[PDB]
């Protein structure tokens, strides 16, 4: 597994027996996507949210096949004391994923 | 092209029923999906809250670990530990198309002394044990609810694009068919009138 | 083709059509009649009360319900799976299945009206109570519940 | 004239006989002789045959002949939605009865007019194909009920028995027939 | 079309055509003749073992059967795409192409009989026993394995 | 003969005809009496008939009658995603859309002709009840508007009296008409 | 259809076409007149310097090539996804949209040809100036740009 | 009459005619005026004119029209699997075919006949165009797998030059074609 998530989260990442980076710059936090893609890390990453609101940018340019960066938009310790709409999110998942914005 | 006959019109007739039924046939399956998909999507709200609690638990523990103990010290100790290597992914095979799921290794018996001169790395390990097992059970619910979300969308326009466009093409080959069969057919009710003409002129050649 | 000359004007002039499957008949089943796309275009004056029973309308209408929506879940089942559907389309996969192989697939038994009303009531108990929409709940008070292996009309 | 069967000459023979024997020219593109239309052939003599049959052929013999014409039926039903959807997103119940309609259809019905063996048959050998291939789809529905894959029973090498079994002679047929059916048997027992 | 009444009722004197389709001309090949609609009648009194070659009809209906599974199974590519393919589909699509760039496809060169057996060998190789079913044993063992790479250069 | 409406004579008919009424069987299968498909059917005579409205029935009749035809209009139009999930999914106003559009068809619409004083409906009693639907829509909107949840919308006790506004002889009827449009208004300024 | 007798014989002598489309007129779209199966025939003598305004061949050119880009990947977003997709296609189907809504959609009333024209240059100044490959730079100095919620 | 080229004097007239030059309706109504179908129109007088175009256009005339018709011919076989699956899973050259045959009919398959100087176009002019179609397609595609986006390859300013060049006059074309060649010839060099 791989993260890219903050420069201070990953020690716990390694501590768990767990590959970690981090960048907190959001281009370079990209490019660093592109290499670690290419370098794959046991075939999931997990990607901060508000260093890339989106992950799939890097594999949807490079490998348009097999999805084996499974890309995780994860969040980070700073908004963990609101957790900034986990319901939101999936407002958004049905969105993007069926096309239909429907609420309950 | 298209031969115009009677048989080749009942082709199109059939094949345009068949269309039909294909029509409902998908439509069904669509309202499969749609359940399913309604289905995951509860469940991945729960995975995706339970991702939430773990963590702002583990970095808790995280933020009161390293700031108790030293930052070098739970660093070295993040250096100590192997990878954990072996985790992986192998085949869901739904809807006749292999999506990883994926799970971990993990071994709890061999951690690296249990009696930790950190007190607090062992509280971290777990806090992050759970982190990443909160991670991968997300991970392989998104992944299946996104190829769910992708096949609801495939068949929807495979019902819309075979509707707008192979339903009025099939019905403009049976009107051009059934018209050009009207035209031979009063082609010959004409010929029909003409050689009764020729009969009835016998008689008056007769006279 | 109902779009013939003979068919289209006799279908023009009479009350409704029975109408033979070639897809029964390959299969094998004796009379080979679909009931889906025929019609008794004079049936409900004939029935009712004081001329056979006062279920037999509503009998049949909810044998032509469950056995149209029985047909296209047999269809379904063939991209989606047995055991990927509900339990109420499992139940209308094997009421089509006893349907027609009980009360089409007939032979050359002779059955009155009461033993083919006993094997549609056998059929529709299949099906639960509450997915009976179209049947006053006195005639299912009356007549829900009984074995296909018990009334012999068709073991 | 026109290829098409809905001709005064046609559609009154069609009327006036039994037992027609329809010719489609898709079946005969490629070498697929006799190029008999399934769907539109016809005979209103298999109800008069039977006692006949059950004397002088076997005696579950139009029983077996019954089966063969559902799987056809079955294999034309599935035709539509496989023709729709693709091969694939079947299940494997449905995939194994297109497969034996193939096997049938490539097997049993087809038969070419020139070699020296096979173009006159026996219907005892014509009964021994047939339970062949009844014994091959009832064994493996059922072996592949209780969970083995598609595409492994494709891969078998009786199939090469049941290919070749319209070739073999007549005066050899049942020392090829207990051999096969063994087979079929052993291969489906040491299949799992 | 074959549905005219030229044509038709010259097909019900005649015993076989040759006939040429636009298909297979605006994609650039000389002499245009699908084979699936043409056949001669009376082929199986000039081949055969003593006459030509004793391989001939067999290679002839194989040649057909491998050949009309390309055809058909291209309008099951242009339903799916092209990725969905089974292994041995992909094999009965590139027998197809092969065989209507290298088989058909000449120029004005004249090939004797030996040359055009060897062609539809070296296409017959594109794929493996078990689908070849209908040539015999004895000639499946003499005559397969042979490429395109060694019928010209 | 077909069912289908391309005939010459349905053409030539359509042609020459100012108002066409299209019965659907599906209505009266799903006993929607009488079974006057809306969505198919058409009538020429509305610009026509204009003054006649203003004078003998209200100055505003053909606005509300072009409202109704809009919210029939609306509910087939969004109709697509009640059919692909169910209105129970739908936003806020979607769901009053359909609602309303339900309430149209279930009291408007149908008509039980074999009823003593339901089988006759003249022009004041249509724009009564007309009115009546429009009023609630046109008020729960601003309900909504409020921020009011849908469910104590449905559940109310005054969408009796729009239920049983078509029960009532004309006699009665400016004796109900009334104090069922007082109804509404205390009913929606009593709620939050 | 086009292809029966009276509008075939009838297009094989007359001087273009102007043709009702259905789906124009089941949004409420009055008149409707879709403007892509429909041309006339002449009408490059009667526009131009000194019988219509300057710049009309001109106009009408770059109003059919817009809209027909605009319905065209209206068509084409209507089956794939409504995302990936640049910026200026959204400024087509805006275009698209203004057009169907307000240049054919006139409702009864006497549009002059300079209103008609105005309409049609509030229409062209919802789209870039590098987008108007048809109109040369006098007539996009003069004109591009007015408020089209002022002059409806 | 209705389009439907078998009619009696459309299929009597073709037997005989050396040249076929097929007007398309689908293709008239996005008014890309002269609407001959490419692909479907014929020729058979191409074999004969050999000579004449080796001595008096260019030398290897025959083969860049020959370029130009199987772009235009895999263009039109690729462009039914683009309407089903849209411009996305075109993997990289299945897209600059699209980008290539689109310029080639929107640059040389299109005259306008009312413009001043593009209603004649002799041999060179037509030659010169096609030159710098198949210059920017050759080493376009050299250059796209040296590491260069498909979305980068479009935005050039030497394809406005080619786009345009059908609107220069007869004297003014060699110096635009050589200036033409010179950009298209370093336009790549300074891609990555």
């Amino acid at each position: 597994m791989a993260v890219i998530a903050d420069p201070e989260t990953a020690q716990g990442f390694r501590l768990a027996g767990l590959e970690g980076y981090g960048a907190s710059s959001a281009e370079e936090a990209q490019s660093l996507l592109e290499t670690l893609v290419e370098r794959g890390g046991y075939a999931l990453v997990a990607v901060d949210e508000a260093l890339l609101p989106d992950p799939e940018r890097a594999v949807e340019r490079l490998m348009r096949g097999r999805d084996l960066p499974v890309l995780l938009p994860i969040a980070g310790l700073k908004e963990a004391f609101q957790g900034h709409d986990v319901e939101g999110y999936m407002r958004e998942l049905v969105r993007k994923t069926i096309g239909f914005d429907i609420k309950l | 092209q298209v031969s115009p006959t009677r048989m080749n019109l009942l082709q199109r007739r059939g094949q345009l029923r068949l269309a039909q039924k294909g029509v409902d046939l998908l439509k069904k399956k669509r309202d499969a999906l749609v359940a399913e998909f309604f289905g995951l999507v509860r469940e991945a709200m729960e995975a995706r809250k339970a991702l939430d609690q773990a963590a702002k638990e583990a970095y808790a523990a995280l933020l009161l670990a390293q700031a108790f103990d030293g930052p070098e010290v739970v660093a070295g100790a993040a250096l100590g530990v192997p990878p954990l290597e072996g985790v992986e992914a192998e085949v869901e095979n739904v809807w006749g198309s292999k999506v990883p799921r994926l799970k971990a290794t993990f071994p709890d018996g061999a951690l690296l002394s249990p009696v930790g001169t950190p007190a607090y790395t062992l509280e971290a390990s777990r806090a992050f044990r759970r982190y990443a097992e909160a991670l991968i059970r997300v991970a392989n619910t998104e992944t299946r609810l996104k190829k769910i979300g992708e096949e609801i969308k495939k068949t929807t326009r495979r019902v819309n694009a075979l509707e707008q466009v192979v339903i009025p093409g099939i019905r403009a080959q049976i009107r051009f068919i059934q018209q050009v069969l009207e035209q031979r057919e009063r082609e010959d009710t004409f010929r029909l009138k003409r050689i009764k003409g020729k009969i009835e002129a016998r008689e008056a050649e007769e006279e | 083709d109902r779009t013939h000359p003979i068919p289209d004007l006799t279908g023009y002039i009479t009350e409704g059509q029975i109408q033979l499957s070639r897809e029964l008949h390959r299969k094998g089943i004796y009379p080979p009649i679909d009931p889906l796309p025929s019609l008794s275009r004079l049936m409900n004056n004939g029935v009712g009360k004081g001329k056979t029973r006062e279920d037999h309308k509503q009998v049949s209408d909810q044998l032509y319900s469950a056995y149209a929506n029985g047909v296209d879940i047999r269809k379904l089942v063939a991209i989606i799976g047995e055991d990927a559907l509900t339990e109420n389309d499992r139940r209308y996969l094997q009421f089509a299945d006893a349907f027609e192989r009980f009360f089409i697939n007939q032979g050359q038994q002779n059955r009155s009206i009461e033993e083919s009303l006993q094997i549609a009531w056998a059929l529709l108990s299949m099906l639960p109570q509450g997915e009976l929409k179209r049947i006053s709940k006195d005639h299912i008070g009356k007549y829900y519940g009984q074995k296909l292996e018990e009334i012999w009309g068709a073991p | 004239p026109g290829g098409d069967m809905s001709e005064p000459v046609t559609q009154s023979t069609l009327r006036i006989v039994g037992a027609f024997w329809r010719l489609d020219a898709s079946l005969a593109f490629r070498r697929h002789f006799p190029a008999i239309n399934w769907n539109g052939s016809y005979s209103l003599f298999t109800s008069a045959l039977d006692p006949w049959y059950r004397e002088n052929v076997a005696e579950d013999y139009p029983e077996l002949r019954d089966a063969i014409s559902e799987l056809l039926q079955r294999e034309a039903g599935l035709q539509e939605i496989v023709q729709l959807v693709g091969p694939d997103a079947l299940q494997d119940a449905e995939r194994l009865v297109i497969e034996v309609g193939r096997i049938i259809r490539e097997d049993f019905l087809q038969q070419n007019a020139y070699h020296e063996v096979d173009a006159y048959c026996s219907m005892k050998k014509a009964y021994g194909i047939m339970k062949m291939i009844l014994a091959f789809y009832k064994e493996a529905e059922a072996a592949i009920k209780r969970g083995v894959s598609i595409d492994e029973i494709l891969q078998l090498p009786v199939l090469e028995r049941i290919g070749r079994a319209r070739y073999v002679s007549e005066e050899e047929f049942p020392a090829y027939f207990e051999e096969a059916m063994k087979e079929i048997q052993g291969a489906f027992k040491a299949l799992a």
